[PDB]
């Protein structure tokens, strides 16, 4: 008979709707973990406004979108699956810091849920820049160019250990890239 | 002048807000420029380039990476410098830079402090200096005395300079500093996948022969095994490729061999000790049988051997036994 009004605090002043939030209703704890859950599990709260918040710089926020980005799994999934199941959790901001916090956190998760893909963490990391630079570019008519698929290889060339990753591989991203663009 | 030094300054606290393309130039043209002032001997260019590391430890990571690709290869040039003074400031100021380096909470995984480590593992490598690799080695025990709660994935090129130092003093400093860390924090070395470069610095310790041999003999099979409750298998390796590869640690992989006593795997290097004294390795290897499938290749092996008069002499024993 209430609460309904909760969630629409958070579309627009996040902290102050979190911080008005966890008095009642849901997340009986401030701790990362039962605010990431609510975070996740609950829909009708902008997905822009929860990338900026789980984005933010503040250690209690990095704690927290740590949480979400591992309540989330990716082991025994492809790395462009897992990367569009990381996208369609959240709204990524437009600032490179934001997108650089996300985006370590998907690389180690998809590392630590999907081990011996690449050698190092690195890898997926640098691949993931790359696959969504390529998601940009390949989904927009605003440039005339056109990117092919020799120029990203060359493009991701020894990104794995200073050691190329296999080709096939690459192939199959740039298909599934082809295939459908990665939307909110 | 004032308006001329404050834009002097300002355009180095501006590198921060530069793209990549641009700040990738920027820092080839002071390597370049660094490197004119050193090969004639002032280091103000040295300075500007550990400000602007300082300015970039928050840059976005991989852009960070593509600047320390050329950091890192200046800094590796300066190391190899010949001029004593001028390689003490450089290794000094990046062990400064490393201290501050460390709190940018690296996740585990990852090998970002690993890379940016490499200049001391690249000087331990190419210096000829016993003073100049006594420096790189007290900066780095500075940085584990100082900010070792902190070293996250850092680890493994830091036990590679350890392991690289293992070489004539400074092969007795880097043996206490690597027991220290092995007897202190354990826990965090086999938790960021260091496990296998510190048994890889410990067996190239006994290794190394001309005492500290014996005492990282002490250390690295028996005081080691005893803590985990590929960490068996992948410590068996390296004591295989050291151990019989002087007579004292030949001998100590043999009588280590029945300490133990999967097994396809562990076999495919148990070939290498057989294809002298190997004639006690190979009793020791039948007397592991304290297993069907092993009995398709132990004949087969036992009839490999067949010096040639001693060593049929050992085959038709040991067939027997």
């Amino acid at each position: 008979t209430a609460m309904t009004n909760a969630i629409k605090v958070f579309n627009f002043k996040p902290k102050h709707g979190i911080k008005l939030l966890i008095k009642e209703g849901f997340i009986p704890s401030d701790k990362p973990e039962d605010i990431a859950r609510f975070l996740l599990r609950e829909e009708r709260l902008d997905k822009a406004q929860i990338g900026e918040y789980l984005g933010e710089g503040d250690q209690k926020n990095v704690d927290i979108m740590h949480a979400f980005v591992d309540m989330m799994d990716f082991s025994k999934k492809r790395f462009v699956d897992a990367l569009r199941e990381f996208l369609q959790a959240f709204r990524l901001p437009g600032e490179a810091q934001k997108i650089d916090r996300f985006m370590l956190k998907f690389a180690h998760r998809y590392v630590t849920g999907n081990p011996n893909a690449f050698a190092n963490a690195d890898t997926p990391y640098v691949l993931a820049y790359s696959v969504i630079m390529l998601n940009t570019d390949l989904h927009s008519s605003k440039v005339v160019k056109r990117m092919s698929k020799a120029e990203f290889i060359k493009n991701n060339r020894g990104i794995n250990d200073n050691a190329d990753l296999p080709d096939e591989y690459l192939i199959g991203i740039y298909d599934d890239i082809a295939s459908n663009e990665i939307v909110l | 002048s004032d308006e001329v030094i404050k834009s002097v300054d300002r355009i180095f606290t501006n590198t921060a807000n530069l793209s990549r393309d641009a700040i990738i130039h920027f820092a080839r043209a002071l390597t370049e420029v660094s490197w004119d002032e050193i090969k004639v001997p002032r280091t103000y260019s040295l300075q500007k380039i550990v400000e602007i590391s300082y300015y970039n430890m928050t840059r976005v990571r991989f852009e960070w990476s593509h600047i320390w690709d050329v950091l890192g290869e200046h800094f590796n040039r300066v190391g190899c410098h010949a001029n004593t003074a001028i390689v003490f400031f450089a290794l000094d100021s990046l062990r400064q830079l490393s201290m501050r380096f460390m709190e940018i909470e690296e996740l585990a995984g990852f090998k970002f402090q690993k890379d940016f480590l490499k200049p001391f593992e690249h000087v331990m490598s190419n210096s000829s200096n016993v003073t100049v690799k006594d420096m790189v080695l007290r900066c780095l025990i500075q940085m584990i005395q100082a900010r070792g709660e902190n070293i996250r994935s850092g680890w493994r090129t830091m036990f590679g300079v350890f392991t690289v130092a293992a070489r004539e003093s400074i092969v007795n400093l880097a043996y206490e500093n690597v027991t220290q860390v092995y007897k202190t924090r354990f826990g965090v070395v086999i938790s960021q996948g260091a496990f296998t470069d510190l048994i890889v610095c410990l067996t190239e310790f006994s290794k190394n022969m001309r005492l500290q041999a014996m005492e990282t003999l002490k250390s690295v099979i028996p005081t080691m095994l005893k803590t985990p409750e590929s960490v068996e298998e992948g410590f068996w390796f390296p004591v295989l490729f050291a151990f019989h590869d002087r007579s004292n640690a030949l001998n100590y992989f043999f009588e280590t061999l029945l300490r133990y006593g999967f097994w396809d795997i562990l076999w495919r290097q148990q070939l290498y000790p057989i294809f002298t004294t190997m004639i006690q390795a190979l009793r020791n290897m039948i007397t592991l049988f304290t297993e069907y499938m092993l009995d398709r290749f132990l004949e087969l092996l036992a009839l490999c051997i067949c010096i040639a008069r001693i060593g049929s002499n050992c085959l038709q024993q040991l067939i027997l036994q």
